[PDB]
RNA sequence: GUAUCUAGGACUACCAUGGUUGCAACGGGUAACGGGGAAUCAGGGUUCGAUUCCGGAGAGGGAGCCUGAGAAACGGCUACCACAUCUAAGGAAGGCAGCAGGCGCGUAAAUUACCCACUCCCAGCUCGGGGAGGUAGUGACGAAAAAUAACAAUACAGGACUCAUAUCCGAGGCCCUGUAAUUGGAAUGAGUACACUUUAAAUCCUUUAACAAGGACCAAUUGGAGGGCAAGUCUGGUGCCAGCAGCCGCGGUAAUUCCAGCUCCAAUAGCGUAUAUUAAAGUUGUUGCGGUUAAAACGUUCGUAGUUGAACUUGUGCUUCAUAC
């Protein structure tokens, strides 16, 4: 102990800290956190909308 | 006396070598090459094999015993072997036609001992260490 | 990879593993100094080679040349910020005449035991271990640390440590409760 | 010849099979190269034995 | 001349008879992707390079071709061959030498996990996408660092030591040294877990409150003890048997080698075994071998290739200064 090194970005506002923000990086105290996936099914989804054409409301019964 | 000792004669000194390295004896299995030829495995290390019998191999003059080695063929290519099992006792281990990890014998290519011209030497019968058997370290596979 | 994870390997093994005198000298290394497997030797042993393979290599130079000297004090020095070679002997002759043992005396092993913190010639060599010395800022765990010339008068103790005086026990704080209790 | 391997691991079959059971777990590395001192130094003080061996028994 | 993006026998037409090689053409072999580089010694070297970077090829086989700026593309199509699938029998569709997997082969090679946060790539694009890349689990290929005690009187003897007395001898012995399942003093982190931090998120390390050693415990092994070659003429067993053993050799009924036990040695979180390779090897030798007799000078001479070839063709003077003294 006595010695523990880091960063710090001192934005000027936090509406302007809001454009740059790195979203994931933010998360710690990221009061926006949205959108869970996670990853790996979302492919699964992508690749049965390659066979339907035009409408795409099928895949509601496939998980 | 012999060399061409010229400055304009390295091709009589490269051609001249490379013609007598075949009279080097163990440079002749970098030329030559008879490992897939003569070799009972295909110039591999060791070799997973299946017991053919129990040879009990006498031992050669002056010395006498009988030093109870092991018929092997291979399942890599249907070569033969005669392999050897050390350490007394491990005949009782075999369990015959079931399978073997021989291996080299460590003069690389000829019989060591009082044994006549038997060249390997079983490490591994049915997958259970037989260095770690005559302690019994781990247990025979017996059912 | 890539650059996976490059070698430098110590550990020079000799030639002939049993030479009877070789074998009686190592243990007149290990008693002077608390080290615990033999290739420990051959690891600082391996480091005078470099050396020196470096350093008779500068004396084929015909001085005055440009490789001896920028490369020549420059290994010298390194070997003066280590703390083993003197000011008057500065020079690359005298480079050659170092043995093994000189680059064991600033060991910390050594350096906290030629120091008064240690009073002990394996007392000293576990103290690093259990962390109770500091230098300058930074306790140091790893005994062969081997310790420069500059910095050789901030070789004191760990605050936190039970020497002298943070969290004395704890275990015999422990020990001083369960006498009670 | 092959006269017989029904011999084999005879002397095995021989052997009293006393035991061990004791002795002491011996110290590791360093402390273990601290132990190789005092079997050096005085004992033998390399006093003259008239052409003889260190780690006799008799 | 044609074709091509373009040179060009690239191809057609006529015409010329040329090209190539003992300075190794041509054919054959390859357990041949080429290089960066790797291994190993003092040098000189041998050996290796499938493998992260560069260049090249290939996507079961050969062939073909569309779109395009760019593909003779295969996570494009078209045949055929092989292999194979769903078929209601009409037809339809296959390509992991991408990742993670499964079968095989073999001595021989990881989890059907997470993430685009990094590096950068891509589109219409600041945002989307990216099992590239990154994280993680597996992981004694490997390389580094380093835990197995530390300290204390008695102790039990050696030793100096003061001294009696001396080929003896003891005591004041003691810095010491060990033995002490004697006694302790116990010093700490593997554990240990709040909470931290790290992170895309999570873990690992580092910090860390609490928790953590009298060994029986938090308990190192692996090989050996004839020589080579470090270290028992120790005890018992076995008696040319079982075995050991790289080599030389032990066992043939007192085994310094066998089976053990006690002991002991060498390295040590490492060690043995195999094949391979390198050094030892001045046993491939240009540096550097040998040829009377140990292996080795053609039966003789001639002789192209090749290798190797004597002498001679601007050299110190003379004067000065810079310049050592």
């Amino acid at each position: 102990g006595g010695r523990s090194t880091g960063f710090a970005l001192i934005y000027d506002t936090l509406d302007f800290a809001k454009k740059f923000e790195p979203k994931y990086r933010l998360a710690r105290h990221g009061l926006f956190e949205q959108k869970k996936q996670t990853r790996k099914q979302r492919k699964e989804r992508r690749n049965r909308m390659k066979k339907v054409r035009g409408t795409a409301k099928a895949k509601i019964g496939t998980g | 006396m012999g060399k061409p000792r010229g400055l304009r004669t390295a091709r009589k000194h490269v051609n001249h070598r490379r013609d007598q390295r075949w009279a080097d004896k163990d440079y002749k299995k970098a030329h030559l090459g008879t490992r897939w030829k003569a070799n009972p495995f295909g110039g591999a290390s060791h070799a997973k094999g299946i017991v053919l019998e129990k040879v009990g191999v006498e031992a050669k003059q002056p010395n006498s015993a009988i030093r109870k080695c092991v018929r092997v063929q291979l399942i890599k290519n249907g070569k033969k072997i005669t392999a050897f099992v050390p350490r007394d006792g491990s005949l009782n281990y075999i369990e015959e036609n079931d399978e073997v990890l021989v291996a080299g014998f460590g003069r690389k290519g000829h019989a060591v001992g009082d044994i006549p011209g038997v060249r390997f030497k079983v490490v591994k019968v049915a997958n259970v260490s037989l260095l770690a058997l005559y302690k019994e370290k781990k247990e025979r596979p017996r059912s | 990879g890539r650059i996976p994870s490059v070698f430098s390997k110590t550990y020079v093994t000799p030639r002939r593993p049993y030479e009877k005198a070789r074998l009686d000298q190592e243990l007149k290394i290990i008693g002077e100094y608390g080290l615990r497997n033999k290739r420990e030797v051959w690891r600082v042993k391996y480091a005078l080679a470099k050396i020196r393979k470096a350093a008779r290599e500068l004396l084929t130079l015909d001085e005055k040349d440009e490789k001896r000297l920028f490369q020549g004090n420059a290994l010298l020095r390194r070997l003066v910020r280590i703390g083993v070679l003197d000011e008057s002997r500065m020079k690359l002759d005298y480079v050659l005449g170092l043995k093994i043992e000189d680059f064991l005396e600033r060991r910390l092993q050594t350096q906290v035991f030629k120091l008064g913190l240690a009073k002990s010639i394996h007392h000293a060599r576990v103290l690093i271990r259990q962390r109770h010395i500091r230098v300058r800022k930074q306790v140091v765990n790893i005994p062969s640390f081997v310790v420069r010339l500059d910095s050789q008068k901030h070789i004191d103790f760990s605050l936190k440590s039970p020497f002298g005086g943070g969290r004395p026990g704890r275990v015999k704080r422990k020990n001083l409760k369960k006498n009670q209790g | 010849v092959h006269g017989s391997l029904a011999r084999a691991g005879k002397v095995k079959g021989q052997t009293p099979k006393v035991e061990k059971q004791e002795k002491k777990k011996k110290k590791t590395g360093r402390a273990k190269r601290r132990i190789q001192y005092n079997r050096r130094f005085v004992n033998f003080v390399q006093g003259f034995g008239r052409r003889r061996g260190p780690n006799a028994n008799s």
